[PDB]
Parts: C-alpha cells; sequence; structure tokens
C-alpha cells in the first residue's frame, strides 16, 4: 500500500462498471445481482450513507 | 512522527526524477510505467493503477 | 493437487497446523501483477493550434472556451455527467445551510 | 441527547503512554471558608488529606485561598489549557477525596460524546480494501467484449 | 380487494394462518425434550416409604430459623454519640 | 452402480479430493518451519493482534488507544500484559489460536492513560395517559489503554 | 402573596436548552418544547437496543460481502470457522474484511477446508482420519 491519503481513499471508494449478459436468463436472477451491485452490497466498505454504488450494464 | 506519511514531511516536487536517480545508484536500469488496472476512462470519476516495472 | 481457493488473486495461502496441535499457521505472501497482464500507457499528443501566420494566436486561442447556461440545462448537464438525479444540484435555504458543521471532527 | 451536544473523537492529548507518562493535571485551586457550615468537609480535607495528596503526585501545584464564600469550589487546570471548576459545597471528606482523585486521574479533554472508542492511527497493514483487491487480471489487460 | 370482516384474528370469520416448516421443527424438538423428561422421571430411587422422615430434622431447623428471625423484630439502639456529633455543624477553624 | 450422465445423475458441485494425510502432515511441518524461520530472522514489521479483553474483542495494533467502560483498580502509568490474544498477524503470515494462542508466542503490553467518567447519558421512560414519567442521568466510569508493543517469539 | 415563586425562568431554561436545535415553535415556546423534549429523551433511551442491533446487521452485511467475494456464503464461513475453535466475533471479522484482506483470505480458506473435511466425513463416517483441521483441542 503506502498509498498517499487522497489516492488511497479514491482507490477505496471508486466506482466499477460491470457487464451482465441477458440471453436466456430469467429477469429476476439478473435483477438480484444487479440490485446487489447497484446498492454496493458486494463491497465490505458498504454503508447506506456512503453512496458506494457501482454501474451495471446489462445487454 | 506517528501517523504521518513520509512526503507529508519531506514535501518533494518531482518524485519520478528522484526515483530514476535512486535507481541510477542501485544499478537497476530504468522503470517503465505500464497501465495495470482501470475502471472508466470516459467518465468524470475515473480510477487508474500504474505499476512501475524494472526489467 | 488441491487448494481450497484459487491462488491467482490477491494472495497465496498455505494452511498449516502445528505439531503440538494448538495453533493454526497461515502463510500468505502477496502476488504481484506480472508484466504481460498490463497494457502500455496511451500517449495523447493532440496539437492543432498551429496556424502559420502568428505564433501567439494559439495562446489567444487557449482561452476560447467559455459558456453560460441557466439553472435547468446546467443541472441536466451535471446530472448526465455524474449519473445522479436533478435534486442534488439545487440550493438549500438559510436554515439548512447555517446549522451544518464547518469544523467537523477528524479521526486520523 | 447526542444530536444536541457536540462530539469528539477518542484521542490522547500528546501521545502519553508512548514515551513517558506525564501527569496531565497542573493545578488545584481551593477556596474554603473559615466560618460557615457549607465548607466543613473541605475544612477537614485541608486539615488531613491535602498534605498527603500533595506528597502523592508532585506534578500538581495546590493552592488554598481561605476566602469567605457561601459555596466552596475546586478549580482543576490541565496541561492543554482547559479549566474545570467543581463545587465541593456541603460534601464529606470521602466525597472530596474521591473528587480530587478523579480530577487527578483524568485528562483535560472534553467530556462529551466520545464517538468510536478506538483510535488506530495506522489501521491497515496488509493493505486497505479497494475493488481491485480480490480480482484476477487477464492477458494484456483486456476488458470484456474487447477485440485486440 | 382482499378484505376480512373486522378484526381479522378474532370472531367467526378470520384471516387464516398456516403452519410453516419452522413451526413443525420447533414443536418436534420440544416434543423430543418432553419424551426424554418422561424417561428420566420413570425410575425413582426411594419408593415413598423410605423417604418418610428422612428430611424432618432439616425442615424443622429451617422453619425454626424462619420463626426466630420473625419474632426477633424490635427498634434499633439509640446512642449519645449521634445526638452529640450533630453539634459538629457549626465547627469553625479551631 | 452405474448411472449415465444426465442433469441430476451427479451432484452439481465439483468432486473434491482431499489430500493424503501423511504428505499433508509433512507439508504442515515444512510450512511451520518456514514461518518460524521468518520469525526468528526478523522478517516482519507492524504486526497487529486481536485481543479479548473486558468482554469485547479489540482488533489492536501498536501505538493506538482503546477505551473500556469499567474501572480496573490500576493507577495510571502502570503497564499491563493483556492476555487472551486469540489472533496475531504480521504481513505475509498470521497465527491463529484454538481459541487462545499460547502465553509464550505472543506478548501484548499496554499502558493505562486516563480514568474518566462518561458524558451524561439520559434514561427516560414514558407511558401515555398513565402519568408515567421517570428520568435518570448516568455517567459510567471509563479507562483508556495505550497498546505499546506486540512482540512475538519463535517458540512454535 | 406569601412566598410566590421567583426562579421560574431557570426551570424554563432547563427544559429549553435541550431544544435549541429544534424546528418550528418548539425551540421557543415552553408548552411545545416540553412534549418534544420528553419524546426526544424517550427516543434517546430506546435507541440503544436499535443501535446494537443495527451495528450487528451491518457487520453481517460486510462479512457476507467479503465471503461472497471469496465464493463462500456467510453461514458456511461462520459455522466452519467456529468448528475450528477460532472464536472471532462479527466485529473483528468485518474489520479484518475491510482492513486485512490477506488474513480474511486465510480465514476463508480455513473455513472452506473444514467444510470439505466435514463433507468427506459425512460420506465416510470417519474411517480413517476424521480430517486434520477437525480434532478439537480438549480442555480440562
Ligand atoms: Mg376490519
Amino acid at each position: 500500500s503506502s498509498f498517499s491519503r487522497a489516492p488511497q481513499q479514491w482507490a477505496t471508494f471508486a466506482r466499477i462498471w460491470y457487464l451482465l449478459d441477458g440471453k436466456m436468463q430469467p429477469p429476476g436472477k439478473l435483477a438480484a445481482m444487479a440490485s446487489i451491485r447497484l446498492q454496493g452490497l458486494h463491497k465490505p466498505v458498504y454503508h447506506a450513507l456512503s453512496d458506494c454504488g457501482d454501474h451495471v450494464v446489462i445487454m | 512522527m506517528t501517523g504521518k506519511e513520509l512526503f507529508e514531511m519531506w514535501k518533494i516536487i518531482n518524485p519520478m526524477g528522484l526515483l530514476v536517480e535512486e535507481l541510477k545508484k542501485r544499478n537497476v536500469s530504468a522503470p517503465e510505467s505500464r497501465l495495470t488496472r482501470q475502471s472508466g476512462g470516459t467518465t468524470a470519476l475515473p480510477l487508474y493503477f500504474v505499476g512501475l516495472y524494472c526489467d | 493437487t488441491y487448494s481450497p481457493l484459487p491462488d491467482d488473486y490477491n494472495c497465496n495461502v498455505e494452511l498449516a497446523l502445528t505439531s503440538d496441535g494448538r495453533t493454526i499457521v497461515c502463510y500468505h505472501p502477496s502476488v504481484d501483477i506480472p508484466y504481460e497482464h498490463t497494457k502500455p500507457i496511451p500517449r495523447p499528443d493532440p496539437v492543432h493550434n498551429n496556424e502559420e501566420t502568428h505564433d501567439q494566436v494559439l495562446k489567444t486561442r487557449l482561452e476560447e472556451k467559455v459558456e453560460h447556461l441557466e439553472e435547468g440545462p446546467m443541472i441536466e448537464q451535471l446530472s448526465k455527467m455524474f449519473f445522479t438525479t436533478k435534486h442534488r444540484w439545487y440550493p438549500h435555504g438559510r436554515y439548512h445551510r447555517c446549522r451544518k458543521n464547518l469544523n467537523p471532527p477528524k479521526d486520523r | 441527547t447526542a444530536r444536541g451536544t457536540p462530539s469528539r473523537f477518542l484521542a490522547s492529548v500528546l501521545h502519553n503512554g508512548l514515551g513517558r507518562y506525564v501527569q496531565q493535571l497542573q493545578r488545584l485551586s481551593f477556596s474554603v471558608s473559615r466560618d460557615g457550615a457549607s465548607s466543613r468537609g473541605a475544612r477537614e480535607f485541608v486539615e488531613r488529606e491535602v498534605i498527603d495528596f500533595a506528597r502523592r503526585n508532585p506534578g500538581v501545584v495546590i493552592y488554598v485561598n481561605s476566602r469567605p464564600c457561601c459555596v466552596p469550589r475546586v478549580v482543576a487546570e490541565y496541561l492543554n489549557g482547559a479549566v474545570r471548576e467543581e463545587s465541593i459545597h456541603c460534601k464529606s471528606v470521602e466525597e472530596i477525596s474521591t473528587l480530587v482523585q478523579k480530577l487527578a486521574d483524568q485528562s483535560g479533554l472534553d467530556v462529551i460524546r466520545i464517538r468510536k472508542p478506538f483510535h488506530t492511527d495506522n489501521p491497515s497493514i496488509q493493505g486497505q480494501w479497494h475493488p481491485f483487491t480480490n480480482k484476477p487480471t487477464t492477458f494484456r489487460g483486456l476488458r470484456p467484449r474487447e477485440v485486440q | 380487494r382482499g378484505r376480512i370482516p373486522g378484526r381479522q384474528w378474532i370472531g367467526k370469520h378470520r384471516r387464516p394462518r398456516f403452519v410453516s416448516l419452522r413451526a413443525k421443527q420447533n414443536m418436534i424438538r420440544r416434543l423430543e425434550i418432553e419424551a426424554e423428561n418422561h424417561y428420566w422421571l420413570s425410575m425413582p430411587y426411594m419408593t415413598r416409604e423410605q423417604e418418610r422422615g428422612h428430611a424432618a430434622v432439616r425442615r424443622r431447623e429451617a422453619f425454626e430459623a424462619i420463626k426466630a428471625a420473625a419474632t426477633s423484630k424490635f427498634p434499633p439502639h439509640r446512642f449519645i454519640a449521634d445526638q452529640l456529633d450533630h453539634l459538629n455543624v457549626t465547627k469553625k477553624w479551631s | 452402480g452405474y448411472v449415465p450422465k444426465t442433469s441430476l445423475s451427479s451432484p452439481p458441485w465439483p468432486e473434491v479430493v482431499l489430500p493424503d494425510p501423511v504428505e499433508e502432515t509433512r507439508h504442515h511441518a515444512e510450512v511451520v518451519k518456514k514461518v518460524n524461520e521468518m520469525i526468528v530472522t526478523g522478517q516482519y514489521g507492524r504486526l497487529f493482534a486481536v485481543v479479548h479483553f473486558a468482554s469485547r474483542q479489540w482488533k489492536v495494533t501498536s501505538e493506538d488507544l482503546i477505551l473500556i467502560g469499567n474501572e480496573l483498580d490500576l493507577a495510571c502509568g502502570e503497564r499491563i500484559r493483556l492476555e487472551k490474544v486469540l489472533l496475531v498477524g504480521a504481513d505475509n503470515f498470521t497465527l491463529l489460536g484454538k481459541p487462545l494462542l499460547g502465553k509464550d508466542l505472543v506478548r501484548v503490553e499496554a499502558t493505562v492513560i486516563e480514568k474518566t467518567e462518561s458524558w451524561p447519558r439520559i434514561i427516560m421512560r414514558f407511558r401515555k395517559r398513565k402519568n408515567f414519567k421517570k428520568k435518570r442521568i448516568v455517567t459510567t466510569p471509563q479507562t483508556v489503554l495505550r497498546i505499546n508493543s506486540i512482540e512475538i517469539a519463535p517458540c512454535l | 402573596l406569601r412566598n410566590r415563586v421567583t426562579d421560574r425562568y431557570f426551570r424554563i431554561q432547563e427544559v429549553l436548552k435541550h431544544a435549541r436545535h429544534f424546528r418550528g415553535r418548539k425551540n421557543r415556546c415552553y408548552r411545545l418544547a416540553v412534549r418534544t423534549v420528553i419524546r426526544a429523551f424517550v427516543k434517546c433511551t430506546k435507541a440503544r437496543y436499535l443501535k446494537k442491533k443495527n451495528m450487528r446487521t451491518l457487520w453481517i452485511n460486510r462479512i457476507t460481502a467479503a465471503s461472497q467475494e471469496h465464493g463462500l456464503k456467510y453461514p458456511a464461513l461462520i459455522g466452519n470457522l467456529v468448528k475450528c475453535q477460532v472464536e472471532l466475533n462479527r466485529k473483528v471479522l468485518a474489520d479484518l474484511a475491510i482492513y486485512e484482506p490477506k488474513t480474511f483470505k486465510s480465514l476463508a480458506a480455513l473455513a472452506s477446508r473444514r467444510r470439505h473435511e466435514g463433507f468427506a466425513a459425512a460420506l465416510g463416517d470417519g474411517k480413517e482420519p476424521e480430517g486434520i483441521f477437525s480434532r478439537v483441542v480438549q480442555y480440562h
């Protein structure tokens, strides 16, 4: 690490873009993964005040 | 000195030049920067990761 | 052979139990990103300010980017820039403005 | 309530236990009455216990003013500048001894909501979490749906 | 649209409830604990004629202690020293 | 006992084959010799520890603070060996206890700084239409510890 | 008027100083500030149990996130970690998940290996070895 403070916090709280295919999937099983990664629940730095959301791109 | 990073006390200006001078002393050739991880180049809040490779 | 987790990301664990039996030992050196998993840095060198007559006309051209919008289109532009909605970029009253900490505590 | 009072983070004043421990109390200013029943416990405290208290922890300077007052007080001054004034009006000898001992123990920071009772100054060692921890790299760093 | 006539949990027409798997498994484990209690109560040790007076002395001593604590109830003592050291209220510097 | 391949013939999870226990015991001996040599030659730095103390568990490093909510009958300035260290860890190796590590491996030292009360915490009850209104103000005692050193020994 | 009350303003201030930060006429008038300060103190007293519950639910969410990064579910991690006799509570597990991810990968590898040992013990009833990262340490 050792990661000077503002680069470190930028690295921790950054946004990530995700791609998820459709093509013979049920919409609910796509919606579950999209809901988890839109809320940011897949991160251990999660908190509902922290706005730790990610982008989800479904094709 | 507890809880403070190094360059919060030294406050250098050009770290890459000091780094290539330091590697000039240690007989390691020259660090080339290669792009390692990135997440969103087109937006207004990117994130990059540059790693410095020596040989 | 058998490893309980994939050993390509973050770390490489070996789990060991002591001969006494009373303490579990985990050895985990970090794994680097090797050289062939990196693309080189793009080098943007865009230069189209040179016209042959003057030389400091390009320095004149350097400040040619200014725009004025009213509150509506500016809010729509910020909303499509940062992927939020419109309700952030409106102001607040005096009451909500003047009861906010300007000297907040600081851990670390 | 905690929204109605200020709050601070848990902190040492000048990194006490790291090097040498220093007594964070500077002064105790006593104001007791010669005549007057309200200062009877403090009168007996000045009789018997303030001499042993002054010998016990010598970093503190103790003053006894002996002033006509309807309410006796003790003013405790700390190293960081704070001033804590407490009234010893109609108390026992044991209560005043407990009060000056508790003033001798604590440090001069505010007694407000103390907000996350731990102060790691380098909390991570193996490296703090970022979303590219626990993620594998791919050959030449290609993104999904790439061509070359 | 799905309306039950008033106060769904009492009366003639009620909102129906159904038994989950949670409820059956909970009731089953409680029934197993109760069957084990039925077992361990089934073999006594002293057969009701050998216990006839085996604890009479301890019970009589316990009730005699209760009775002795009950009948020994009386005002507390009163002393000269308390009445005289109330005069310490107006102690000045001596 | 043969079933041809269908969707439900075999279990969906991949078949795991745990190793032979003799070679695994020799491998455990090799790894603990590696980690013991790393300790004895001094290849660590800024190790942390998880410590059980005053009914809580404190993820603790050197030079920090912990504040516990009870007196300790200890004058300030006195040093303390916090026992019950149930995880120690440097970079590149950790050691787990079962549940507690040995007393000879890890040794956590701690100094007491400050013995204070708390800010006044309000306790109030209320029941409507019953004329019920109680109120208390409670300041519990507190103690501040400062974790000086987390040493480690090669007895393993 | 024999002995009518003089220090009424200090009682009004004693109630109003906990209501300076309210909204509306509750920060000024005593008849309204009393009811809102009473409800505020009852909420402050009842909030401690909700604080402890919400903090443990937050720890459960963070541990579920980190373990699902490692391909493990939360019940598998907690159960098979307690079956190796390591008694780490949810607070230090979430703090290890955020700040020490190598130690969390070591713990997830331990929980997955004890899970696999339990599965092979279920197929074999033991016979021989009852695993390795089983065999609890016995205290007397
Ligand atoms: Mg109805």
